[PDB]
């Protein structure tokens, strides 16, 4: 073997803390070392040509570069020893920057280019016997999957299917539309949510590409960037669509959504939709526009009193026996866009949120408020149904907060909501008065100050003190709000009529489940992470599974649906391609040294290893797809019957010996 | 505010209102943070411990300025202000902060240096004398004596009361920290 | 029959005998059995000697905690400041070594150590429990209903205060000690701001007494707003500010309540048939006479 | 004369990048230990930590993923294993079996690699020589 | 996504100004690191033309062709492709560097907001990605010193002219940024009369260890260390006098903070003082980093700065406003002060929008087809926006609006047809 | 600040110092604005005019906290303050 050993000077991050020309002669005098050099910036097209000529001329047979991080600069200098003859894969780094540099700058030199020299021979050491590796190259399944019928999923599935991919959108409710869908009015332009949305609703429910499946969850899900086995649970819905009927035989068809059968449904139950202020029978929709107009029956509340199937009459689109079908669909991507759902504020005891019934919080004001919702549009108080005149709004109930109750982190858009709703009592109700009770308004995006403004403009009162606590009258059941104005410097009792909380938000239910099925790790505050903070907001460390929406992290709706477009594009990439190389990190069985005693077996999380037959002899087989190459197999087998292929055993002991060479 | 004058009816109609850098005490902070054991410097103003005082709508006291004297390292302003023994540390600014502060730790923190440079309410220094003599903050007298007796217990309780010979090992604990030597010094004027 | 060391501090041995003897009697009528504390002091007063001098504060404390540790017995208490006193002093000497050893060193000039064995306990919270006597059991010991009453309950604020260092629960609307009152048999009522401070604390009693009497008169508005017959407290501190300070109410405003104020010890006394001469119920400044007409 | 010699094989996805947060964040620490840079901590076998030791590492640090946030799902939990059997067996041997230890180092920790390194370094100081290298003789 | 894409850039070098930032916000990664990635990715990949140092002189037509007409500006310097095209085998430019090391003209670097000397024949940085050292014909004065040095590889052609290319293109994606806001206007805070009042891409970029100075901050006025720091956040923005900017520029509370903790941990004992009204840390681990900053030391100032007064001799800068929460008026003497500008459009965006047939916002900005449900698309068929040029935001929030984009603009390509 | 006692000094000392809506004259606010012919309503206290005022460093003149009693309505409150004839109209804050 022949290596050549080329130290870079990072422009004096590193020539300021060690002596580079002593660790370049260290190098050239090195065992298996041809040429040993050194250049300003490895990682710049003058570098990459040094490499180059030095591997023609001298007939290099690997390439060890004292540089920055692996992570930082590998597949610039793999593509740098490609370009020039050699595999991508005889490329070792040694990391003498991040790791020698910038922590032994101040006061310690040569004690420093001692360990450059250590980290130098033991690169050289493994790539003396590094040897070439070619990259797997899997097919990719010309489908995707969306989970989350929200914004985000509805975005991007559109995206997909216009893209051309044939799609399935899954949402575990019986209608695609999410939170937009409850929301009344929009900031900062004060548009009509559902109208702004039922376009786009309709183009899913249209669309040939996408394979709307609501009321569906995800089982499990197995395989990799190539193939993912995803089982689909179909919840019983109880209704037949019109193209389900006819498979079924059913002629006459199936679900119109007359809406005869909850016309006669005697059960009656709190409606999620509407936050629960309204009621809706055993056999319901949520709302009016809702996508699939199909009439779920909810079964945990249903009594079977068979009167919807009388109503339904000849279209028998209703099955009070069905029970949960059970999918496995094969797909090439995944987006995951399960949304957010409100903190529960009934923990900070002092609003009384669930103890005083004219305190609620900002997605029930939102219904109370829509012209949809279980008032006729009407802000009235819980309390007695009438209409308010003063309404607080306390802004960041439970956000930036550290005494381990609330959340930690600003949820985004409350302190926008807020404005709008503050916007929407005052002009709804005439002469009603709005206090914001605010610690910082965060009027950020596009028109957003504008937006704030005009809110002032308007007459809404901003007091900048958080609520300390509410009290509660006894009889006109009015709330008490006390806290400090603390630019006016005195205390304040705020008597309001009605008081809304913008909660914080925190990951939806079920989303940490889910997310673990997929194999995506949590930030530290709980949302989906993604893979690179700054560079990369939509993919995830697990290759073929992308972010899109709320679940990665509060946004407003043009933010979130710039997101779902960006995780749609990401996804399609490997898709319109057709490829995807996998890296050569598998674990591959050395079959005339393999025992068959098949304890590797169980120790592989992917179930990559099994027992099969090969002349005769019972030995492992790797399924090379679905290896990752952690080489925990690799570490356990006694015999040394696995090999991991670019951190072999010979490689990582030859690392070590060269340490303890002096 | 132009400068001092050395009138000091005028000195004190024209004292300068505004705040400079030569005006933070460093170590009045740190002080505060070690007695205190509280991150007060964590402290944003939100108010909640002022909305949620007993003793603010009633007077000018305001605890969240309090804390932002401490940020400032305002000694001789929160020291010296008279509004510092208002607190009845009721603790409901504490159990209402939104970044686990203890205001009246570190109100508690401020009246300490506030008798060790010698502003202290007279009550205190009386109680430390009564706690030096009998060991109770409020003591036995002759009524309750007899009233303890025709109630059947006996005419002092089981405290030092009865037992004087722990008052002893108590003065010596207050005389350590030359509690008595600074009260009654401060009594005398 | 549980045994604990009762610590019985200033105000009760001193001003409100009554509320020490019930507390005893009531006490052995349940399972309990309240042990002397011999020798035992002012715990240091959180409020009038803890904004003097913090580490005298916790040495003095901390002397009181280990005269019940050489007793080897857990302490038990009638006062919502002592409380404070003892059990956070006995909390933070548990965990905070330089602490321990700046007391122990401070200590040992009178040949005494503190390790920290034992626990501190407040009677109410020993009522309340149910391996200790629960509040079954405290109805079970009622004979004399004390029914036809309207009773507020005052909890004060070093009992449950800061709830982030103590672990009583909720502090914005606590009823566990309205569960003892109606355990008595009397109703108990709600008041507005019923979670305010008496105004006593910290000091406050002493330094401007116009400004205590404030806050405790905002208290008593909303109490007799109510319709209460008595107040309850589990504090000789607010008891002695809601007794005295009814009376400096009375002469330097023109306020008249009249309303009696009673420990929780002396209301179980009455409830389990002790007589108002032996709680000393003539030694409060507001007469009891028409709560004991209304409950006899 | 004696310098420790310290050998560490941390992990790419947690360790590594730790150790490159604590150089970004420039926390500073002495330069005794080296590192060897697997891609999970269940590759590390016991041979590889037996055979730094009988080579003459005065200490060896394995670092890797907190449990629960291994980059494959579960490959740490295989090594925490493996590292309390090799604690046993070093203590039987009769060698001080504080020259080993294993700490978990997440991505963002960068101020924690540093007190480790610290730390290692510290301990292995205390220990003293390793003895293989004069009973081998 | 396979499309063949053509990428025009007015400057010599691609980055924009993440390229002049020096650490980044929340996180606190080095910029180039992070970014020189994806910019040797950008200059490899055979799908791209990357055109550099090219202007958009005309565009006609509509979603289906697009007839660009670009302008190439006379570089002065040929690639190796071009050296060989023209018929040079010796090549063009390797970017050693010896052209100007002899170049005797020095004017100011643009990339280093003016505060470092770069000859006539130059690059903005040493991590430029094409790496071919344009001539400013500006200020050249063809002394052929340069092409003397450069020899044999012959890449210097001083008599290089603007050569015109035409282009038909499907569609067209807009991502033109943005440049501070001219706070000189806001005579209060002496912004250009003052010498130690900089802003803060001049900060960030004497902040950097690759700026003018060694990375060290220095006073402008005398070269000292600074010990005290001013950061005078919503300098010209949520204004409505006239003079500065209506709107927040979204990013500039979260840069006041990583500047005043990279003095912070930069200067030993030094204080950052931030004169505050309203911050906004809203994004991704935003609070998280204003917690960290404030525990860290920085004093957090809930007052609009009033007016700036230097001192006549130690050039300390007095900084007048009003604590609102102590409610106090202060006056902070500070060595340093930094103003958190506004940001607007770029130079030409409205020239190169209009020539693309795209309308503007209230605010000046870009305007999109539907605020909510569409902001990459504009009304325009086949234009796309993406970044800062629509709106202020974080570099999270760009990526993502630039893949959006991507996507939006990649629908048609792949379906081969559109309907009109 | 329980109630009214009708004893002055004790009135004096314990003034109810919390703003109620009750405080609040909306007439006072609309006579203001349209004496003045400006946007008052509008502030968001930012505490510019406050740093500029040549009146505040040497009393307890605050234009800002006049601005905030004239939003609120703090009539009895604005203009019984003795520091309402401290300001030298020099319109620094207006600029
Ligand atoms: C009170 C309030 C007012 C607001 N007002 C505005 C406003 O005026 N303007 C604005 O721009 N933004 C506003 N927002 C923010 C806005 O709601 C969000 O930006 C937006 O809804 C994000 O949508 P999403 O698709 O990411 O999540 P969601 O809308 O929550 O959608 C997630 C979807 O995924 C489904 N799902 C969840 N988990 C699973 C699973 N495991 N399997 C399958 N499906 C699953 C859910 O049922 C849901 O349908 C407001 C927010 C609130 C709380
Ligand atoms: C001082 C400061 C600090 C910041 N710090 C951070 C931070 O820490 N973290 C963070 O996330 N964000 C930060 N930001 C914001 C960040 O810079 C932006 O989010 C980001 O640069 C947006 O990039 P862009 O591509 O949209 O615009 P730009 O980076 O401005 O790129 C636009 C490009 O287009 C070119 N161009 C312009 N007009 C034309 C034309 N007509 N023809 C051809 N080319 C043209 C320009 O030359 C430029 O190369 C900071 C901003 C500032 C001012
Ligand atoms: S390869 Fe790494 S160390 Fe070398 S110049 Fe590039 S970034 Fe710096
Ligand atoms: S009656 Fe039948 S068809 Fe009509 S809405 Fe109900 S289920 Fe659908
Ligand atoms: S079976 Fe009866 S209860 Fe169930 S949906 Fe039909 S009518 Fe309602
Ligand atoms: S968006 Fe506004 S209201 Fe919501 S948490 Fe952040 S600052 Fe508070
Ligand atoms: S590879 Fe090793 S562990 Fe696996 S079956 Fe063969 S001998 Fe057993
Ligand atoms: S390295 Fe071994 S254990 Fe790990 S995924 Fe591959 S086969 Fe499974
Ligand atoms: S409640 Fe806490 S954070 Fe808010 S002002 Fe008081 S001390 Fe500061
Ligand atoms: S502890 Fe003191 S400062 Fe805090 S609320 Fe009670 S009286 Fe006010
Ligand atoms: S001398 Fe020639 S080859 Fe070298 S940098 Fe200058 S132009 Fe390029
Ligand atoms: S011709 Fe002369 S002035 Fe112009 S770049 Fe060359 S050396 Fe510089
Ligand atoms: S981001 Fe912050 S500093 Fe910038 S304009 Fe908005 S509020 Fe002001
Ligand atoms: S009036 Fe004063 S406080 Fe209000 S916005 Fe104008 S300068 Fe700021
Ligand atoms: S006019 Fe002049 S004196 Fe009057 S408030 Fe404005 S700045 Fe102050
Ligand atoms: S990835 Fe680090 S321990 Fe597994």
């Amino acid at each position: 073997p022949r290596i050549g050993v080329f130290v870079c000077h990072c422009g004096t991050n590193i020539a300021g803390s060690m002596s580079i020309d002593d660790v370049v002669n260290y190098a050239k005098t090195l065992p298996y070392v041809a040429v040993a050099d050194q250049y300003q910036y490895m990682c710049s097209t003058p570098g990459q040509k040094k490499i180059d000529d030095a591997i023609k001329e001298y007939n290099l047979t690997g390439v060890v570069v004292a540089a920055c991080s692996p992570r930082l600069h590998e597949p610039t200098f793999r593509t740098a020893t490609k370009e020039g003859g050699l595999n991508p894969f005889r490329f070792e780094m040694a990391n003498i920057r991040e790791q020698n540099s910038w922590v032994h700058m101040h006061g310690m030199w040569d004690e420093a280019t001692q360990k450059a020299k250590d980290q130098v021979r033991m690169a050289v050491a493994k790539a003396a016997k590094l040897e070439d590796l070619v990259p797997k190259s899997v097919p990719v399944e010309k489908t995707a999957m969306v989970v989350g019928g929200g914004v985000a999923g509805m975005q991007a599935a559109l995206d997909l299917a216009s893209a051309g991919i044939k799609t399935y959108l899954i949402e575990r409710t019986p209608t695609i539309g999410g939170r937009m869908s409850q929301l009344d009015k929009t900031f900062p332009t004060l548009d009509c949510s559902q109208c702004i949305l039922t376009p786009k609703m309709v183009d899913v429910g249209r669309h040939p590409n996408i394979e709307m499946m609501t009321y569906t969850e995800v089982e499990k899900v197995e395989g990799y960037i190539g193939n993912f086995d995803v089982t689909l649970r179909k919840k019983a819905r109880g209704v037949l669509t019109p193209t389900e009927a006819t498979a079924k035989g059913i002629v006459g068809g199936g679900c119109n959504g007359c809406g005869d059968c909850s016309a006669v449904c005697p059960v009656i139950k709190p409606n999620p939709f509407e936050m629960g202020m309204a009621p809706r029978k055993a056999i319901y929709i949520y709302h009016a526009q809702v996508m699939p107009l199909i009439y779920t029956v909810d079964f945990d509340s249903c009594v079977k009193c068979g009167l919807c199937v009388e109503a339904c009459g000849d279209k028998k689109a209703i099955d009070l026996e069905m029970q949960d079908e059970f999918i496995t669909v094969k797909v090439g991507t995944a987006v995951l866009a399960t949304g957010y759902e409100l903190f529960p504020i009934e923990n900070k005891r002092e609003w009384g949120y669930k103890q005083f019934d004219n305190v609620i919080n900002a997605l029930e004001f939102e219904r109370l408020i829509c012209a949809s919702g279980p008032t006729g549009g009407h802000l009235v108080r819980p309390s007695d149904g009438k209409t308010p005149m003063k309404v607080g709004f306390v802004l960041c109930a439970g956000s930036r907060d550290n005494t381990g109750i609330g959340k930690p982190y600003c949820s985004r858009f409350c302190c926008m909501y807020s404005l709008k709703h503050a916007h929407q009592i005052m002009e709804k109700i005439p002469g009603a008065v709005a206090y914001l009770f605010y610690m910082d308004i965060r009027s950020f995006g596009k028109m957003y100050e504008e937006f704030y403004y005009r809110i002032q403009h308007e007459g809404a009162k901003f007091i900048r003190g958080r609520v300390a606590n509410v009290l509660e009258d006894k009889e006109t059941k009015n709330l008490h709000v006390f806290t400090e104005d603390t630019l006016l410097g005195r205390p304040v009792d705020v008597e309001v009529d009605l008081l809304v909380l913008a909660a914080a938000v925190q990951p939806n239910e079920g989303a940490n489940e889910l997310r673990k099925k997929f194999g995506v790790s949590a930030s530290q505050d709980g949302w989906m992470l993604e893979a690179h903070p700054k560079l990369n907001p939509c993919g995830t460390t697990t290759a073929g599974v992308f972010l899109a929406g709320v679940c990665q992290g509060p946004k407003d709706i043009p933010d979130t649906v710039a997101q779902a477009e960006g995780a749609a594009s990401a996804a399609s990439i490997p898709i319109h391609m057709g490829e995807v190389e996998l890296e050569p990190y598998f674990a591959m069985c050395i079959d005339e040294l393999c025992a068959g005693c098949g304890m590797c077996v169980n120790l592989c999380p992917y179930s990559a290893l099994s027992l099969g037959e090969k002349n005769g002899r019972t030995v492992m087989v790797v399924t090379e797809a679905k290896c990752k190459g952690c080489g925990t197999c690799g570490g356990f087998c006694p015999g040394g019957a696995i090999k991991m292929q670019h951190f072999t055993t010979p490689q990582i002991v030859a690392q070590i010996d060269a340490f303890f060479a002096g | 505010a132009a400068k001092s004058y050395n009138i000091p009816e005028l000195d004190k109609k024209l004292a300068d209102r505004r705040y400079h850098l030569s005006d933070t005490n460093p170590e009045f902070t740190q002080k505060i943070l070690k007695t205190s054991r509280t991150i007060a410097n964590m402290c944003y103003q939100c108010g909640t411990c002022t909305g949620s005082c007993p003793s603010a709508p009633r007077s000018s006291y305001r605890i969240r300025l309090f804390m932002r004297r401490c940020v400032l390292g305002l000694e001789n302003e929160a020291l010296t202000d008279p509004d510092l023994w208002l607190c009845t540390t009721c603790y409901s600014c504490t159990d209402r902060c939104p970044r686990d502060i203890a205001p009246t730790d570190v109100i508690m923190a401020m009246r300490n240096l506030a008798f060790k440079r010698d502003i202290v309410p007279k009550n205190f220094l009386q109680t430390v004398q009564l706690i030096y003599n009998s060991g109770h903050g409020v003591p036995n007298n002759d009524v309750n004596r007899a009233a303890r007796t025709k109630l059947g217990l006996p005419a002092d309780p089981p405290t030092t009361h009865s037992y004087p010979e722990f008052v002893k090992g108590i003065q010596k604990i207050i005389d350590h920290y030359e509690l008595k030597e600074n009260a009654d010094r401060i009594l005398k004027g | 029959m549980h045994e604990y060391a009762f610590f019985l501090g200033c105000i009760a041995p001193n001003r409100y005998p009554g509320c020490e003897a019930s507390a005893i009697k009531t006490s052995e009528k349940v399972g309990i059995k309240l042990l002397p504390l011999k020798g035992a002091s002012c715990c240091p007063a959180p409020g009038a000697f803890g904004s003097i001098d913090l580490n005298v504060w916790y040495a003095m404390a901390a002397r009181n905690l280990v005269l019940a540790e050489e007793m080897k017995k857990d302490i038990a208490l009638i006062c919502n400041g002592c409380y404070k006193s003892i059990w956070e002093v006995n909390h933070i000497l548990k965990h905070n070594d330089e602490l321990r050893d700046n007391v122990n060193e401070v200590l040992a000039e009178i040949d005494m150590q503190f390790k920290g064995t034992i626990d501190v306990w407040h009677l109410a919270e020993l009522y309340y429990d149910d391996k200790v006597c629960g509040v079954q059991k405290i109805k079970d010991s009622v004979t004399t209903p004390l029914s036809g009453a309207k009773v507020a309950a005052h909890y004060g604020c070093h009992l449950m205060k800061p709830k982030k260092e103590r672990h009583f629960g909720d502090t914005e609307n606590p009823m566990w000690f309205e569960e003892l009152i109606g355990a008595l048999g009397a109703e108990p009522i709600q008041y507005r701001n019923k979670m305010q401070c008496c105004g006593a604390g910290g000091g406050v009693r002493g330094y401007d007494i116009v400004h205590a009497l404030d806050i405790t008169n905002e208290k008593l508005i909303n109490i007799q707003e109510a319709g209460a017959d008595a107040i309850t407290e589990l504090c000789p501190f607010c008891q002695l500010q809601f007794d005295r300070g009814q009376i400096e109410i009375k002469e330097k405003f023109g306020d008249v309540y009249n309303i009696p104020v009673l420990h929780y010890n002396e209301l179980l006394g009455l409830a389990q048939g002790m007589s108002p001469q032996d709680l000393a119920l003539d030694l409060h400044a507001i007469d009891c006479t028409p709560f004991l007409q209304k409950v006899l | 004369d004696w310098k420790p010699q310290i050998l560490a094989i941390i992990c790419n996805w947690c360790s590594y990048a730790g150790a490159d947060l604590a150089g970004g964040a420039r926390i500073q620490y002495p330069p005794t230990v080296r590192a060897i840079r697997v891609m999970c901590t269940g590759r590390v076998d016991m041979l590889f930590i037996l055979k730094a030791f009988v080579e003459g590492a005065d200490g060896v640090l394995v670092s890797g993923c907190h449990f629960g946030d291994c980059h494959y799902l579960e490959g740490n939990y295989k090594a925490a294993k493996r590292m309390f059997m090799i604690k046993n067996l070093l203590r039987n041997i009769g060698l001080d079996d504080r020259r080993f230890r294993m700490t978990f180092v997440s991505a963002s920790e960068g101020a924690k690699w540093g007190m480790v390194m610290e730390d290692v370094t510290n301990t292995i100081k205390e220990l003293g020589p390793s003895p293989i290298k004069e009973f081998k003789k």
